Parts: C-alpha cells; sequence; structure tokens
C-alpha cells in the first residue's frame, strides 16, 4: 500500500494570510493526488484533483502543486470560511489512501467570554438528577479554565466540558461545562459557582447562584 | 444537480449485519465508479469498496474483504453495501462517492454520510430539559437560553430553534459521552432581553434512533 | 512516545502563523525542518531556534 | 439470478451452519448474491463467525 | 489529530 503523510497536523493563521500544507506519498504516485476540504458537520468536498487542477466552483485562492512525491496545497488569502480540515488522497494504486489531515484554524484578536449559569430545571429535579450548566459565550483564544465550587468547595470529577468549533462569522469559540449531581446532593447545598479563567479577562470571573433564589 | 444520498446506518450489535444503500440522482451510475469510504476515530478516512456498475467489477479493502459486499442496481441508480460480522472498529460514518464522473478522476460528489454504531448497548431516547433565561444568563441587553438533551444512545441527535427560522446566535454543542455510556448535549441561543416573553422560543429535538421528537418551549422562570 | 512540537512561523513582513507536528520526537523534528525548507522557497531563507529542548521552535524566514 | 455449482455449494454451507443466528445467516447469503466474485472470501468469514459462536 | 465522529472534525 501507499501512505500519505500530511504536515503540519495543525496550522493557525490570520485572515488574508497565505497558508501552505503538504502531503508526501511513500512512493511514486505520478499526479494522481486530490485534496478535499471538510467543514464542521460536513462531508469531504473536492478542491484540487490530479495534483494541480482546480475543481469547478472552487475559489481560485486554492492551488496545488507536485514535486516528485511531495504535494502542496496553498490557500493564497485565508478566509474565515476556510476554517476546516484538509485531506490529500492518492488514487494511483488500489487501495486509494488518504492523509491523516491538516486542521486549519483562524487567528483573531483576544475576546473575553460572556459567562452565564443555569440551575437545574424544575422538570429535571422531579426525577433524581441535577445538571448545572455554565456557559462561556463567544471568546478567543480557545484555552480557558472552568472550575466548579459547591458551597465554596472545589469540585473534581463530576463535570464535563463541550466546545464548539470556530464560529462562521466571528471565529470565536463557545464552551459549556455541566456539573452533574444527585437531586439529593443538590438540595444538600446552597451556593453553586462557576469560576472562569481566560486570557481576555483581567482576573477570573465567578458566576454563581443560591439554590432556591429567583 | 448530482446527488448521492446514503441510508441504512444505525445501531448494530457486534457480530450483526447491516445493509446500506446509496441512491444517486442527476447522473447515471453506469457512467462512473461508485465507492464506499468510511471515517472513524481510529483510522480517519478509509476506503472500503468500489464497483464499476457497467461491468460489475469490484474491489475491496483488505480489512473488510469477505465481511462486506458492494453491489449496484442500475435500474434503480442505487448501490449497496452489505456489512456482516460487524466489529467495534467498523463504527464510522459511511460515505458513498462517485469517481470518474464527467471525466474527473477524483471523488467529486459525496453523500451526506450515514453513521454505523457497532455496540451491544441498547437504544435510549433523551429527556429534554429547558435552560431557562434568567438574571444569571443575561448581560449587555442580551439573554442566553437553551435546551439540555440528556441521556440518549446512540448518536445522533439534532436540534433546531423555531423550526429552523432561528439560527443567528445559536450554539449547539458537540455531545459528550457520560460515564453512564449515555450521551448528552446542550443547545443555546442568545437573543434580545426585550424579546423574552413576547417571542416564543422552542427547541426542536429529533432523535431518530428512538423515534423521539420533542418541541420544547423555553420560558423565563416563574417565582 | 508521542510528542507535539509547537512552531512559530515568523515571516519577514512580521506576520506570524503557528503550526504543530506530532510523532516521535525525531519524526516530529524532521517534519518541522522539512516544512521550514519548503516554506523557505517562497518566503526566503529560514533560521530555526529551539527552546524547550527542541519541543518548541521559532522559525524566521528572511523574506 | 442463477448460480454455478461452486456458488451453490457456498450457499449450502452457510445455510447449514449451526451457530449463526438467522440475521447473520441471511446477511452472508445476501453477500453471496451481491458479489459472486467474493464467494470464497464470504464463505470463509461465515465459517469464522460460526466457529467463534460454537 | 483525532477525528471526532460527532463533529466530523479533527480534535487536536
Amino acid at each position: 500500500d501507499i501512505q500519505m503523510t500530511q504536515s503540519p497536523i495543525l496550522l493557525s493563521a490570520s485572515v488574508g494570510d497565505r497558508v501552505t500544507i503538504t502531503c508526501r506519498a511513500s512512493q511514486d504516485v505520478n499526479t494522481a493526488v486530490a485534496w478535499y476540504q471538510q467543514r464542521t458537520n460536513g462531508s469531504p468536498r473536492l478542491l484540487i484533483y490530479s495534483a494541480s487542477f482546480l475543481y469547478s466552483g472552487v475559489p481560485s485562492r486554492f492551488s496545488g502543486s507536485r514535486s516528485g512525491t511531495d504535494f502542496t496545497l496553498t490557500i493564497s488569502s485565508l478566509q474565515p470560511e476556510d476554517e476546516a480540515d484538509y485531506y490529500c488522497q492518492q488514487h494511483y494504486t488500489t487501495p486509494p489512501t488518504f492523509g491523516a489531515g491538516t486542521k486549519v484554524e483562524i487567528k483573531r484578536t483576544v475576546a473575553a467570554p460572556s459567562v452565564f449559569i443555569f440551575p437545574p430545571s424544575d422538570e429535571q429535579l422531579k426525577s433524581g438528577t441535577a445538571s448545572v450548566v455554565c456557559l462561556l459565550n463567544n471568546f478567543y483564544p480557545r484555552e480557558a479554565k472552568v472550575q466548579w465550587k459547591v458551597d465554596n468547595a472545589l469540585q473534581s470529577g463530576n463535570s464535563q466540558e463541550s466546545v464548539t468549533e470556530q464560529d462562521s462569522k466571528d471565529s470565536t469559540y463557545s464552551l459549556s461545562s455541566t456539573l452533574t449531581l444527585s437531586k439529593a446532593d443538590y438540595e444538600k447545598h446552597k451556593v453553586y459557582a462557576c469560576e472562569v479563567t481566560h486570557q481576555g479577562l483581567s482576573s477570573p470571573v465567578t458566576k454563581s447562584f443560591n439554590r432556591g433564589e429567583c | 444537480e448530482v446527488q448521492l444520498v446514503e441510508s441504512g446506518g444505525g445501531l448494530v450489535q457486534p457480530g450483526g449485519s447491516l445493509r446500506l444503500s446509496c441512491a444517486a440522482s442527476g447522473f447515471n451510475i453506469k457512467d462512473t465508479y461508485i465507492h464506499w469510504v468510511r471515517q472513524s476515530p481510529g483510522k480517519g478516512l478509509e476506503w472500503v469498496a468500489r464497483i464499476y456498475p457497467t461491468n460489475g467489477y469490484t474491489r475491496y479493502a483488505d480489512s473488510v474483504k469477505g465481511r462486506f459486499t458492494i453491489s449496484a442496481d442500475t435500474s434503480k441508480n442505487t448501490a449497496y453495501l452489505q456489512m456482516n460480522s460487524l466489529r467495534a472498529e467498523d463504527t464510522a460514518i459511511y460515505y458513498c462517492s462517485r469517481w470518474g464522473g464527467d471525466g474527473f478522476y477524483a471523488m467529486d460528489y459525496w453523500g451526506q454520510g450515514t453513521l454505523v454504531t457497532v455496540s451491544s448497548a441498547s437504544t435510549k431516547g433523551p429527556s429534554v430539559f429547558p435552560l431557562a433565561p434568567s438574571s444569571k444568563s443575561t448581560s449587555g441587553g442580551t439573554a442566553a437560553l437553551g435546551c439540555l438533551v440528556k441521556d440518549y444512545f446512540p448518536e445522533p441527535v439534532t436540534v433546531s430553534w423555531n423550526s429552523g427560522a432561528l439560527t443567528s446566535g445559536v450554539h449547539t454543542f458537540p455531545c459528550v459521552l457520560q460515564s453512564s455510556g449515555l450521551y448528552s448535549l446542550s443547545s443555546v441561543v442568545t437573543v434580545p432581553s426585550s424579546s423574552l416573553g413576547t417571542q416564543t422560543y422552542i427547541c426542536n429535538v429529533n432523535h431518530k434512533p428512538s423515534n423521539t421528537k420533542v418541541d420544547k418551549k423555553v420560558e423565563p422562570k416563574s417565582c | 512516545s508521542e510528542v507535539t512540537i509547537k512552531v512559530n512561523l515568523i515571516f519577514a513582513d512580521g506576520k506570524i502563523q503557528t503550526a504543530e507536528f506530532k510523532g516521535t520526537f525525531e519524526e516530529a523534528t524532521a517534519e518541522a525542518y522539512r516544512y521550514a525548507a519548503l516554506l523557505a522557497k517562497v518566503n526566503g531563507e529560514y533560521t530555526a531556534d529551539l527552546e524547550d529542548g527542541g519541543n518548541h521552535m521559532n522559525i524566521k524566514f528572511a523574506g | 439470478g442463477s448460480y454455478n455449482k461452486d456458488q451453490q455449494s457456498a450457499f449450502y454451507e452457510i445455510l447449514n451452519m449451526p451457530n449463526l443466528n438467522e440475521a447473520q445467516r441471511n446477511g452472508f447469503i445476501q453477500s453471496l448474491k451481491d458479489d459472486p466474485s467474493q464467494s470464497t472470501n464470504v464463505l470463509g468469514e461465515a465459517k469464522k463467525l460460526n466457529e467463534s459462536q460454537a | 489529530c483525532q477525528f471526532d465522529l460527532s463533529t466530523r472534525r479533527l480534535k487536536c
């Protein structure tokens, strides 16, 4: 079989930059290489075929070239909607094989999150479990630390985070942290606090509520 | 337009069997190759099988040979993938694609893909809870609200707001796998504070694996 | 074992991109140097500084 | 469609396997119908699943 | 990086 080695695995650049990603075949594949894009929740989309030819409807800021067994994909002026994964594929021998992909992220200015908190709903509380949700909205860069405290005691092992990919317009992230307890334990305590640390904030933000208040 | 639509993916037990279909339109599969390609955490994008419908020639990836068969019915412009003796590493998004269409020697159309989940765990429909707006979810004259879609299996769950009319400011988070083996996700939206209580906000939750359809209205809390 | 080499790509016009290479330390090292060479063709000669025992690099291109 | 004696033989073997459930047996039989070029490979994976479920 | 089935995106 033929392997396709893609590098870098991750590349992050500003809107308007020229980005270059590469793919190396383990033996000669002539020009029988294609490049695909994959956006969030999407299917792979053909960009370049036969190493250098632009597929119909693809912006001309994409281009490809070949040098021996080394193939390059170039985006001459990175657009926000280019935030995606990129894959190369040889079809010179069976099985056709794909590279491991390069992820391309957009750089932009720092933006501190909006921090919101949601107690368990009454509906959920009727049936034995309580989920407490902390929401960090529209921030950049992705790195952030969320710590839970229940009556001032640091929580560990009972929360889970989820993070969106970069937003289509503003290239920001959003993040949710869910604290899960038994209904019994939730009613055993008063103060539920989400503490958020982020590069855009001059010091950590604590968002909290008292169980039972309005 | 050229279109490929996969169907048939779903939960199947290890050792079990599943059959996928690939319905083409806007071209005749007798003019191209048809491929199946899968995508998984362990292997990434991985070619599975191809068929040339005009003469019936087929080729297979070594890792599925004997366990999967590819075929095509040109009178229905449809291709199929029979999958037997399934294993946990066959869990993937399965895409069908065409190759050689209009002389293009690449896979220039791909279906939306269908998810195959190989597991002994059983289907479970989610509970949908409101994330009600309040004084703790508002700032700058905007207010966040949402829906907590908890404890379902297997993937996927879809969420829309106001039957898809409401899309600006919507963040639907990737699902998380809880220690229970059940999935959970939240979808939130940010809206004008002044619209709360005049504009109706509903999350439309669909979990097709359990025939769960929930349209949950989210309102500010009472007191 | 698996390491991630983080790289700052510093172009002559002052624009900065960041990239990662993963693999064994020697694989990831060789890939970063190969990528720098390729970018040097269009963006001018490169020099590479190796903070952190090699696991981070600053790669400047002459223009 | 019709089948030669070799494909017929493979059908017969899978039909008689005692440790397949009916979803599995018919899945493999469907594979024989799908792609007769794969008859030997399909028979071999059917045998492996049958043995593993003994 | 690691392909994520839920998002169809590499997780780095």
